[PDB]
């Protein structure tokens, strides 16, 4: 739900 | 001299990953933003839950306080920023213009302006009072990971996955500097409290202290894990002079700013420590973790 909480794939 | 940070409080309440934690400039409060679309307010000294602030349609990646500690600005995946009156919980303005996730935000010292960074590759400067976008800077060629004003608000520093840190003149919107041995994605940047240096993190497990004018790297800090996430870093100035950062190994790392040696590692979290903040007057660190943890920790030292 938040971009910062998702890893850079 | 090493610090003696020990766990005092664990703050539970968010139901999804916490994205950012910030102490109010008056030192009374801690504000947290989360992937659960909420902003939470907590007592800075006792960890006591204060209130929930809602309105965003999607999760929030960042939150920042005005200089008088009365307002908050939040940056959301819903492509907007919102200005909030803390005491009432009201949404004063919805900042629209970004065409992709708004990732980072900050007020300037005068707090009449807001700077934001987005996945749309731009940096926007907003008027607090009107909610209008004053300037759109064609800042980068990849998502903007961080934005920060210097001490007198005359400069903006931005960082991006494009491997660059850029210094902007607040008034004209002109690019004053571009900081380049390689260009790994820049996941975080901020000015030092005196405004003479910039602390930059890169997705190669490295933090760097730069002199902005001369374009020279003065210090390098390693030992932590940072390859996938935009982790906040800080200058701790209340006691000893440290560099504080979260880490993908679930620890809070503390370095002696000068010697670059690790002086403390905090254990407690159970997921990536995405965010850390340093209290403006007391030797207190707030830390926040990702989806598998969801908690915020408050740590205090005698020095």
């Amino acid at each position: 739900g938040s971009a910062r909480a998702e890893p850079k794939m | 001299v090493k610090p003696n940070y020990a766990l005092k409080f664990t703050l539970a309440g968010h139901t999804k990953a916490v994205s950012s934690v910030k102490f109010s400039p008056n030192g009374e409060w801690l504000a947290s933003s989360s992937a659960d679309k909420l902003i939470k307010i907590w007592g800075a000294y006792d960890g006591k839950f204060e209130k929930t602030i809602s309105g965003h349609k999607l999760g929030i990646s960042d939150v920042a306080w005005s200089s008088d500690s009365n307002l908050l600005v939040s940056a959301s995946d819903d492509k907007t920023l919102k200005i909030w009156d803390v005491s009432s919980g009201k949404c004063l303005k919805t900042l629209k213009g970004h065409s992709n996730y708004v990732f980072c935000c900050n007020f300037n010292p005068q707090s009449n302006l807001i700077v934001s960074g987005s996945f749309d590759e731009s940096v926007r400067i907003w008027d607090v009072k009107t909610g209008k976008c004053l300037k759109t800077l064609p800042a980068h060629s990849d998502p903007v990971s961080a934005v920060h004003f210097n001490r007198d608000g005359s400069l903006i520093v931005s960082s991006s996955y494009d491997g660059l840190c850029r210094i902007w003149d607040t008034a004209s919107g002109q690019c004053l500097k571009t900081l380049i041995d390689d260009n790994p994605p820049v996941s975080f940047v901020k000015f030092s409290p005196n405004g003479k240096y910039i602390l930059a993190a890169t997705l190669d497990n490295t933090l760097k202290l730069w002199d902005y004018s001369k374009g020279k790297c003065l210090k390098t800090y390693t030992g932590h894990k940072n390859e996938k996430y935009c982790i906040f870093a800080n200058f701790s100035v209340t006691g000893g002079k440290w560099i504080v950062s979260g880490s993908e190994d679930n620890l809070v790392y503390i370095w002696n700013l000068q010697t670059k040696e690790i002086v403390q590692k905090l254990q407690g979290h159970t997921d990536v420590v995405i965010s850390t903040a340093c209290h403006p007057t007391e030797n207190i660190i707030a830390s926040a973790a990702l989806e598998n943890d969801k908690t915020i920790k408050l740590w205090k030292s005698d020095c």
